[PDB]
Formats: C-alpha cells, structure tokens, sequence
C-alpha cells in the first residue's frame, strides 16, 4: 500500500531486536565482570604481615616510633 | 575453578556469536530503513506536483 | 566428609522424578533414610559443626546457578535438615543479604507457578525463624547449572521471531506498487537468521555433550 | 604521524684543554666519584640539568643525561666552571653532541615477526637475546628498538633532525604491521 | 666464533637450538655466543629465519619422557597460542615450555615446572608468567580429538 507501514513495522522489529541486544550486552557485561573477578582472584593475596608492628614502612618495614605511654 | 571458568567462557563465545548475528541483522535493518526513507521521499515527491 | 555426596545423591534421585511435589521428597527421605544422617553418637560440638556444614551446603544448592528442579530439591532438603536436627539450639541457615532479593523472586516464581508445596515450605522456614540474616555466609577471616543461552533463546523467542519474519514478508508482498515483484530497494532481508542461530545453539549443545562425555 | 619522539638522553663531549689530576678533583669536588679500579674517570653529577659528566685525565669530558642540546651545553659549561674553580686551566673547546636517544610510542601493538620477515636486511629480531626488534635505519644511521607494545626507541643520532626523520621513515612501516 | 657458527648452522638447517643449548656445550657464556652470532650474521651478510615454537617441540617433548600424543598436543597449543596473540612479544622458548607444561599436566604423564625449566632452559618463573597468559584459554587451544585422564577443565 504505502511504505509508512513498512517504516513502522521495521521500527518495532528494530525495537524488539534492540531489547534483545541490550539484554545480550548486559549478559556480556556480567560475564566479563565475572572474568575480571576471576582475574582479581588470581591476583589476590596475609595475616602475619599485620602482627605486632601493625603499621610498617613499605620501604624499610619498621613500625612507627614508640608512644609516650 | 577452571571448570566453571571454561563453562563461563564458552557461554561467552556463544553469546558473542549471537551478538554478531543480531548486529548484522541490525545493520542490514538500518540499511533497509535508509532505503525506505529514500523511496518514500521519491514517491511522495510524485504527489507534491 | 562424604556429606556432599549424599546431598548430590538425594538431589539427583529427586530431579530424576521431574517433580516438584514435596510428597515425592518425603518418599525419597523415607527411602534414603536421609534423616538418620544425624543419627549416631557424636558430642555437641562436632554435632552442631556438622549441622552447620550440612545446612550451609543445602542452602548453597538452593541458590543459582542451579536448575529450578535442583533449587526446589535443595529447598526441600533445607526443610528436612533444619527440621530434623539433634542440636538443642537448632542451627540456623545463614542467609546473606545479597541473596535475599534472589530468594524472594524465587519464592514468588514458586507461588506463581502454583507450586504451593515448595512455597509453603519456604514460608514454614521463615515462620519458624530458621534463618540468620547475615552479611556474608561463611564467616570470613585472613553438576546441573542454568545457562545464559536459554535466557537468550528458547522456543517462544524463536517462534515470535519467525512470526515477525513471515509477517514482514507478507507485508513486503503488499507494499510494492505491483503484485508480481517487490521493489528492488528492499531485498536485503536475511533468511539464515533462524539457520544461523540454530547452528550456533547446536554447536553449543554439541560441544556441551562432547564435554560431559569423557575421553 | 603527529607524534614526535621525545629526546630522553643526549651524550656530548668537550675538550677542557689541560691535563687533570683526577685524585684532586675527586678529593675536592662536591659529587664526584673516582674508583680507578672500576673506571678511569671522575664521575660528577649535578642537579640543575640533572646530568652526569665523566671527566678524564686527558682533559676530555663526557656530559651525558641531559634532555636537550641546550641543557647539555649548559651542563658541560657547568662542569667546566667546576673544574676551573678547582685550580685547573680548563677551557671549553670542541663541544660535540655525540648521541641522542629519543623515545616514542606509536600507540598500537606491532607484529615484529612480519616486520623482520619483510625487512630481513635491516631488522634483527632475536627473542632469546632481546625482546625487541633492532632496526638499523640506513638513510640516517639510526638504530630503532621497536617493541610489541608499540614503544619505539630511536638512538644513535648526532642531531635531532636525524631522530625525527628516522621516526618519520619508520612510522609507515609499523602502520603496515599494526597488530 | 665456533659456538656462534654452530648455533647459526643449527638454525639454518631448520632444527634450531637455543643459546642455552650451545652455552651448555661450549666453554663461553651465552652473552658472547649472542654477540658473535650477531657479528657473524653481520659479516657474512647472511640471515637466518626467525625461530617458531614448533621447532623446539620435537626435542623438548622427547628429552622429556612425554608420548607423541602429548607432543603433538603441546605443538598445537603453542601454535594456536602464538596465533591467537595470547603471548605477545615473549620468547618462543618460554611459550613452548608453557604449552608443554599445559599438555603435560592435562595428560597422563605429568611434569612439574622444574623439569620443563631444566629441559627448555627457561626459569620456572617465566613458565608461570607465560602459562598464566594461556591459562584461561586452555580448551580452545588443545586438539579437539584429545584423550586424557585429567580433566582439561581443571589445571593448576
């Protein structure tokens, strides 16, 4: 008849496939976040480092001076 | 955890394949849209005379 | 120590029934004599530690990424374990916060599917106050899963896809000014989209089976 | 392209014009070292242009580390004044910029294997000896360490124009191998 | 000069060894071997084709007691890994050692990082570093038709 109906139906088909694309890209985002969580697990690391001198230089590794107490 | 890791990556490649298919569909869809705009401009041009 | 094997055994014997009715889980409970998993001499400390482990495991199976059938099975397992304990101050199921919004939508899907057995079981668990509403399970210091592809594509999705496609063709046949042939500017529609997505999902499931088949 | 290499180092030499007693300078200068069991020069450092001068008993000074020609000339004159104040008849003769190490990043990974395969007569790529490809440019006698991360280290030039034209020659070649 | 010529000849014939496999025999350090190797290629005005990962596999997997199946396995893994750019700019010997370690831990005869480091002449730290680069993409590197007794879905 008149391709205006072609426009509108192709637009609603673009709309449904765009909803599908948004859902799929969100699954991609969640899966890539899971991958990055796996990688930060591989790059994760103790409790002895927090023993008696809890604070210590990243250079020398000695605590702060003694308190007055 | 590599069992789960490989399950997740295989799902990832599958969903990337689906996204490739749907993206090709979207591109050809918008090309059809431009074709429709061109032809409707040409055809309404035949009643503004 | 072997407990996860019995949990998996019960969940598998349940999922093989393809049922959701709690009567079937009662039949498996009495058949497996699963309730005697606590029976036997053990002092209070080890007793409640073992109960902690069992409840935490069953709850772990109750959450995603497990199948609906496995999840209802794990809910029944939680009911049966928490209700049959030898600990006098019964151990409580540790519910994280991040999992509460998922367990609630699961309960809603259960009651929407008219699965009133499992929904009533979860209500009974919430009334007996069998939960510790924690921040994270597993105090900190220092199978049968569900796929994304079924959430993407299934029967009804491809059905609506082919409906929209053939309706699109039928309107192509009427948009053209002549009935014999459509316009030469609109012939770019693809017919292999169904075939392409079918190839993708079939390669996926074929790789999945040749994965779960051993060498 | 629009990226130009940043000069990272400039080696220059100068003739002070008088024989020196290095022990005296090492005993009286402010940041000198003199280990004649390790090398045969006085190693002076300064802070203002951040350069290092190796001063030799023949009177020939080697000022390295500057980031520009002018900074290098100023630094060499500074070391000249230093050795002057120490009671030596030092002058400033024959200042010559002997090397310029510039660096740059083309900002795309490179295929070194393809590059050495197609340019076998210039490039040397031994992944066992050095993780970078060594491209001996021939039009200017420059040497480029090209890496898979895209970094390109040009070196061996006496003039900055040589560094620039060498990078301009090498950029299309790398663009051809954009990984 | 003799050691550098030996290395250049081994490379030219198409069975290249590593400098660590010539320094292990000669009386001079790998540094001098490499220096004279470059000097010889400069003097003779000749060149030698670039080594690939499949050259060090018939020897590394045979010096190790691995079967031929594990050997073709590691060959395929390494070739695909250098294909898929999982190991950018890393020496083919370290990639070969990593791929051999993967195919060894996956298959029946397991070998630790230490033995593969001794054979390939690669520090175990490098094996780790270039194994973590191919660690996540393990399955799609392996051969499709590949029997094993340790699930390729679980590897250290």
């Amino acid at each position: 008849e008149d391709p205006e109906t072609c426009l509108q139906l192709n637009m609603v088909y673009q709309e449904v496939i765009q909803e599908k694309l948004a859902e799929a890209n969100l699954l991609l985002a969640q899966n890539r976040e899971q991958q990055e969580e796996l990688m930060r697990d591989l790059a994760g690391s103790y409790m002895g480092h927090f023993m008696k001198p809890y604070f210590k230089d990243k250079v020398t590794g000695v605590g702060p001076p003694a308190n007055e107490d | 955890m590599l069992s789960r890791l490989q399950e997740l990556r295989k799902e990832e490649e599958t969903l990337l394949r689906l996204k490739a298919a749907l993206h090709d569909q979207l591109n050809r869809l918008k090309v059809e849209e431009l074709a429709l705009q061109s032809m409707i401009s040409s055809r309404r041009g035949d009643e503004m005379l | 120590p072997g407990l996860q094997t019995d949990c998996e055994a019960l969940l598998s014997r349940f999922q093989e029934t393809d049922s959701v009715r709690f009567e079937d889980f009662t039949e498996l409970w009495r058949n497996m004599k699963f309730g005697t998993i606590f029976c036997g001499r053990m002092r209070n400390l080890e007793k409640n530690m073992f109960t902690k482990e069992a409840l935490a495991l069953a709850w772990r199976y109750f959450l995603p990424p497990y199948t609906f059938q496995i999840r209802v099975g794990a809910l029944y397992l939680l009911y049966g374990l928490y209700n049959t304990q030898l600990c006098q101050p019964k151990q409580k199921i540790r519910v994280a916060l991040k999992d509460w919004d998922e367990v609630l939508k699961f309960q809603q899907d259960l009651v929407n599917a008219q699965h009133f057995d499992a929904a009533y079981i979860f209500r009974k668990l919430r009334l007996d106050r069998a939960f510790h509403f924690t921040a994270m399970p597993k105090l900190l210091s220092y199978k049968d899963p569900s796929d994304r592809v079924m959430k993407l594509i299934t029967s009804d999705v491809l059905e609506e896809m082919l409906n929209v496609h053939d309706h699109y063709q039928n309107m192509k046949h009427v948009i053209s000014v002549d009935k014999s042939k459509p316009d030469k500017a609109l012939s770019l529609i693809k017919d292999d989209f169904f075939d392409n997505i079918k190839n993708i999902v079939l390669e996926h499931q074929q790789w999945h089976k040749d994965r779960k088949n051993p060498s | 392209s629009g990226i130009v290499p940043q000069l990272q180092n400039i080696v220059s030499t100068v003739n002070l014009g008088c024989k020196l007693d290095l022990k005296t300078i090492a005993l009286r200068a402010r940041n000198a070292e003199y280990n004649p069991k390790r090398f045969a020069a006085v190693i002076m450092r300064i802070r203002e242009p951040r350069t290092t001068a190796l001063i030799f008993s023949s009177g020939k000074m080697v000022c390295t580390g500057a980031k520009s020609e002018e900074q290098s000339r100023l630094a060499a004159r500074k070391y000249a004044r230093v050795v002057q104040k120490l009671g030596f008849p030092a002058k400033f003769l024959d200042f010559k910029i002997q090397n310029m190490v510039g660096s740059c990043d083309v900002k795309f990974p490179i295929r070194l294997e393809g590059l050495v395969l197609t340019h076998q007569q210039f490039s040397s790529y031994e992944p066992e000896l050095f993780p970078g490809l060594i491209y001996r440019m021939i039009k200017p006698r420059i040497v480029l360490l090209i890496f898979v991360s895209g970094k390109v280290v040009l070196t061996g030039a006496k003039v900055r124009a040589e560094i620039y034209e060498a990078f301009e020659n090498i950029y299309p070649i790398l663009k051809g191998f954009r990984k | 000069i003799a050691s550098a010529c030996l290395y250049i000849a081994c490379r030219q014939e198409g069975v290249p060894r590593t400098f660590k496999e010539i320094c292990a025999v000669s009386r001079i350090s790998k540094k001098e071997i490499g220096r004279c190797f470059k000097l010889i290629l400069k003097a003779l005005e000749t060149s030698v084709d670039l080594i690939t990962t499949g050259d060090f596999m018939s020897r590394f997997c045979s010096n190790l007691c691995l079967p031929k199946q594990v050997q073709m396995a590691a060959t395929h893994i390494a070739r695909k890994a250098v294909e898929l750019d999982l190991v950018p700019g890393r020496s083919p010997i370290s990639v070969a050692a990593a791929a051999i370690y993967m195919a060894s831990q996956a298959s029946a005869e397991k070998r630790t990082q230490k033995e593969i480091g001794d054979i390939a002449g690669v520090a175990d730290v490098t094996i780790r570093q270039s194994y973590r680069l191919i660690y996540p993409r393990a399955p799609d590197l392996f051969p499709t038709d590949f029997k094993f007794d340790t699930p390729v879905d679980k590897l250290p």
